């Protein structure tokens, strides 16, 4: 019904993003060679939360992989070419307003 | 097991808010002019696609309203207002944010950017506030007053008083030592300092005249945050009056950069040049800056000397941001690893500035005149640019005619046998030019750079190298000069017969001077003191003996050894050998070596050990002169 | 009227003490060795008045077990560990503190101090821990483990694992890239930065020895915080074994004070006088000073230059207090004020110390041999304390040989008709003690004082006056000396006998002086260059010249105004006179006049305008001589 706050970085073969939903139920993620999707229910209320991420760059599904925590669900996906750099998550220019970077472990590895 | 939520003490968080957040209570009022930046970008937004929810109003705008009477400060805007949830909400529930509530509801095509996202800024208002009453109305609500003194309890009611149409009306009643935010140049000071590029006009309401019953200041934030704009829609007298705004100049900028990174990190920037150095930039300790960082148009910090190196420190800017983490009280950035790729940027940025302005000569010569030491200063701190720098420098040389020459000028003009760039150091354009030690240079016509302000001692020293030609001092050892076969000739002869007078004036010389040696660098100066290689210059020598704060310990080994370099051409050198090889102990001999000495280390730019007995020798010539 | 009580919203408000509450992530094991200390202190209190608190345990002690293994880094606590009810009270209630509550419930006598009071400190774990799991057990309950990844829930549960008997184990589950907090040197600088001074042994274990199944790391903290004893108890061994412990120092501190101040703001202080000034002490423009400050023994800030002034950052120190009021981070303190009197305090005893090493000449000539720097480099920044740091001043003179005398021995030398206290600036002590304006001071036995650094050239700027006494630098105009009548009018009528060759001389030297005069502060030199009284000196501007960073129109503006100054009595003189009065346009005056004004520049310290100019006249009088 409406997507997850979501907190991004990167490393020179990894894409992190940590979707924000506490006490989360019922997570789904798929990882596609072009695209990332998450869904899962908040667990304040059951809230259904979706995010399709249309991504900057390809990746490797079999290397990709996603943690549950009762803080927040991580995915790490494999950059298909590691040392590609990434101004931004989506093959798109939008401004997507629930995602930001992850200023805590966000460094330029580069 | 048993599974339990976390609580809070409400009682003891309200207080970890009020006195342990923020470190200055001034930023009270930025707190409550971006509540309501962000209550006018909501119903701005939301009247972009219904123009109904302007009908209650449509002049969005922010009013402080000082009563020095009542000891209250009010804050009026035209925004969203609230709702009865949404006081009960968002004022009543701290860490709740109803402006991050609204922005994550949105598509991401909106063109919006709010900066409340902590949901704490509204309870330091509760810094200066014994009580605070917002007095607020929605468009799809009653008007209420919400009403609280922070003591773990808020209070709600319908609102009997004057009907605001739309809008919210945060009123401070003052503590009785807090009331300096009535005083109308401390709320400009404040509002100048944080708040100036807020996107809506912040009038301040004063006084009655003397008649004006309420005189307006009639906006605190009188200019625009241009930084924003394309760089290519902005001309250059829309930065002239920006840069006049932003640093209270009367003069223009000589040169601007805007533009913006985009990354991990997007931000903007304006980065100007101002018109003349600013009379105390290397006195004036404390503003080690003039980068104002900024995120969403809300002021960060400035004087953090990990934005730009410290010799940029005349780059009057601004950076913008709208993504950058922040510390809970606002009053800095949260981590120091951002400042790094900022301060990559802005100083790559900067020297695409300055070598931009030197394609324009007339507008680099009116650079140069000022920022010289800059560049200067550039090249002795920063080993990454250094290459970039170097192609900045301007310098006199002996073929510009009271004019300054580029490093790629001089190698323009260089002969097919130079694979070094000569370069001398000293006090002034004229005690240079006149030396010793450029007499043979300038006889064959080969190019000497002057080096003429102490700073250049500094930078020469990291200023090895330039296009593959080595920088060499015309004032050390063994100057190599692209001489023929037939003079290389001529000088073995000239070492050969003079063999002896070289011994005899290192005996009368002893510690004094290293060595005594017959030379190739003079014409018609009998000798000069050169220095060894590796060491201090009389030119570094003279500037570190200057240096207040330097320990004397590293002048006591720094302080290269002197070379005495003999003209085996001139008329005195030829009669001290006829009489040096008559007589070893002559004390005419003597006499004459150690004051050729004396007179070769002023010539060469030194100082003496002792003057008065060096002026005592010129004392008993003019006495033989005179006849006494 | 309806009234609410203030929320939170748990899930944001946790979120903030994760993200923007603290800048760096190292501090967490500060706050679990803070909250380890706190229980340590506690239990210790609850044993002093019933001893069979500690039957379940008589060790306090707090131990580190990184396991690399597991990701974990484990903290054990023999303190008083935490029952059911307080384990879902105090780390389940955010900004709750049970340190508050159990300090806030004693007798106003107890002899006690925690550093724990805001309630969140606990969750600063999860900056570096995905998970932790506190296992703890009181006296009073069972053993229970408490486990969260701060998700909005905790859980509990009877744990029944290995038996503490009493204490807590905080267990950090790290995340992937915060496994340098199991790195045993990151360890030893977090704990030996922070929480060095713990009152209670941290012990690490680590590896294996590769022996013992782990190495044993005894202490971290093997120092203790020696400033908490009385300061008439502790020897200057014990002293010493503190400075060499907080400074890695191989030497004796050379001087301390240890303060107590009470009132409104109390503090403790150690500050250590260096036995040796630091080899950057000047050049580290990074460190502002060597002061580090504390609150309940742990570590607040250093580097904070509103501690102490520049001109003391040299001095070594600890400040440590129980009630200053600290930033939500405790990285900072909430009030610039508590450092402006804490500043005014150990200045105030800094030069106490001082003036108590003054009266131990040899070791306040291994103070004054290094750190006379500060002193002088004080008396120009600090307006308040010239009074008493001009004391500390020592110095060279005329009338000392080589021993260093205060401005009181001067003061008591000094001729009963002396007015002032002359002094004099230059390059060395020989160019100095020999200069021609020294002679007839040194014949009349009046003293001088000689001053020597470029610092000495700042210090006379604002040291105008010393007991009464002016400070007159005997290379400036209007040298009055205590004299007599009779001389005064033998002065007169020397004046009168030579003011045509004053205008001859003027006429020659026209632009190059303001002024020629007769003079009697010369014996035996024939003429010497002196300034104006409100320019610079002749070694002022040596300095200012040599000032890589300072904009030479700006400080040139106030050059020195040159007066040439004649011996009347002297050969040369009495026979340039004659000449002078015989023809005005006599070419062999207008040679010995440009040649004693050059010589009189060097012998007086300045540069000349062009030393060639100059150096071919007595390669000339050379030529002469020689009959070349
Ligand atoms: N002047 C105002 N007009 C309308 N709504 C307001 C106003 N002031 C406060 N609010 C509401 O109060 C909420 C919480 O305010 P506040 O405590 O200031 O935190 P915040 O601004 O949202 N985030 P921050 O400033 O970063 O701490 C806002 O998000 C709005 O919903
Ligand atoms: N190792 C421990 N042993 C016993 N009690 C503990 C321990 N750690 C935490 N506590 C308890 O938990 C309470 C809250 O801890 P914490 O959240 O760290 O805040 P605080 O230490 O009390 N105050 P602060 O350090 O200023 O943030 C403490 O006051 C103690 O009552």
């Amino acid at each position: 019904m409406q997507p997850a706050s979501a907190k991004w970085y990167d490393r020179r073969d990894y894409v992190f993003i940590e979707f924000c939903v506490e006490d989360s139920k019922d997570v789904n993620v798929n990882f596609e060679k072009s695209k990332l999707t998450f869904s899962c229910l908040g667990g304040s209320d059951n809230f259904k939360h979706l995010n399709e991420i249309d991504l900057f760059h390809c990746i490797d599904p079999n290397d990709s992989k996603h943690k549950r925590t009762d803080r927040s669900i991580l995915c790490c996906l494999r950059k298909g070419e590691s040392g590609q750099s990434w101004p931004r998550l989506t093959k798109e220019r939008a401004k997507l307003n629930w995602l930001s970077v992850d200023f805590n472990n966000w460094k330029d590895w580069e | 097991v048993e599974t339990f939520a976390f609580q809070a003490e409400i009682a003891q968080l309200m207080s970890l808010i009020i006195n342990t957040f923020y470190s200055n209570k001034e930023i009270f009022l930025r707190e409550l002019i971006s509540n309501s930046s962000d209550a006018l970008d909501k119903i701005r937004y939301e009247s972009l696609t219904d123009p109904s929810k302007l009908d209650s109003g449509k002049e969005l705008h922010i009013n402080l309203i000082p009563n020095k009477q009542d000891r209250t400060l009010t804050i009026v805007d035209t925004g969203i207002g609230m709702t009865k949830a949404d006081l009960i909400n968002n004022l009543g529930t701290i860490a709740k944010s109803g402006t991050k509530a609204f922005m994550e509801a949105l598509q991401a095509g909106a063109d919006i950017s709010m900066i409340g996202q902590f949901g704490v800024g509204f309870y330091s208002a509760y810094l200066v506030a014994e009580k605070v009453t917002v007095i607020t109305k929605h468009n799809d609500d009653e008007q209420y007053a919400w009403e609280s003194s922070a003591g773990g309890s808020f209070t709600v009611r319908t609102d009997t008083g004057e009907p605001m149409g739309r809008g919210t009306k945060v009123i401070l009643h003052l503590k009785e030592d807090q009331t300096e935010y009535l005083e109308e140049r401390r709320i400009k000071e404040i509002v100048k300092k944080h708040s100036q590029f807020i996107g809506y006009p912040i009038t301040l309401f004063v006084e009655k005249e003397r008649k004006e019953k309420y005189i307006d200041q009639e906006e605190l934030n009188k200019t625009k945050p241009i930084w924003t704009r394309n760089p290519d829609d902005i001309t250059n007298e829309e930065y002239g009056e920006f840069y006049k705004s932003l640093t209270n100049d009367w003069e223009d900028h000589l040169a601007v950069k805007h533009f913006s990174v985009e990354g991990q990190l997007e931000f903007r920037a304006l980065l100007f040049v101002p018109r003349r150095a600013p009379f105390d930039l290397f006195e004036n300790r404390k503003k080690k800056n003039n980068i104002k960082l900024y995120v969403r148009r809300v002021f960060i910090m400035d004087n953090c000397e990990e934005l730009i190196p410290e010799y940029l420190n005349f780059i009057r800017g601004v950076v913008d941001s709208e993504d950058l983490p922040l510390n809970i009280s606002r009053e800095m950035l949260q981590q120091s690893k951002i400042l790094k790729v900022i301060r990559k940027n802005l100083v790559k940025k900067c020297l695409e500035l300055f070598t931009e302005l030197a394609e324009d000569k007339e507008n680099y010569k009116k650079f140069y005149e000022q920022f010289s030491k800059n560049i200067k200063l550039g090249i002795h701190e920063d080993s990454q640019n250094r290459k970039k720098l170097s192609e900045l420098l301007r310098y006199y040389t002996s073929a510009s005619g009271d004019e300054m020459v580029s490093l790629k000028d001089y190698c323009t003009r260089m002969k097919e046998n130079q694979k070094h760039i000569y370069y001398i150091t000293g006090e002034t354009k004229d005690q240079v030019a006149n030396s010793a030690f450029v007499e043979r240079l300038r006889k064959h016509g080969l190019e000497v750079i002057y080096m003429i302000e102490p700073i250049d001692e500094y930078c020469v020293q990291q200023l090895k190298e330039f296009e593959g030609k080595t920088l060499v001092s015309v004032t050390k050892e063994g100057l190599e000069l692209p001489e023929d076969e037939e003079e290389k000739k001529k000088q073995e002869e000239k070492k050969t017969k003079f063999e002896n007078l070289c011994k005899i004036m290192k005996d009368i010389l002893e510690k004094k001077v290293e060595k005594v040696v017959v030379s190739n660098r003079l014409v018609t100066s009998p000798c000069c003191i050169v220095t060894s290689t590796y060491g201090w210059t009389a030119n570094m020598e003279r500037i570190m003996k200057a240096q207040a704060l330097r320990d004397n310990s590293t002048m006591g080994y720094m302080a290269a050894k002197k070379h005495l370099e003999i003209n085996p051409d001139h008329s005195i050198i030829e009669t001290l050998r006829q009489k040096a090889e008559a007589d070893k102990n002559d004390k005419s001999v003597k006499d004459l070596v150690i004051l050729l000495y004396e007179t070769a280390l002023l010539s060469s730019g030194f100082s003496l050990e002792d003057p008065q007995t060096h002026a005592n020798r010129i004392y008993r010539m003019i006495k033989l002169g005179l006849g006494i």
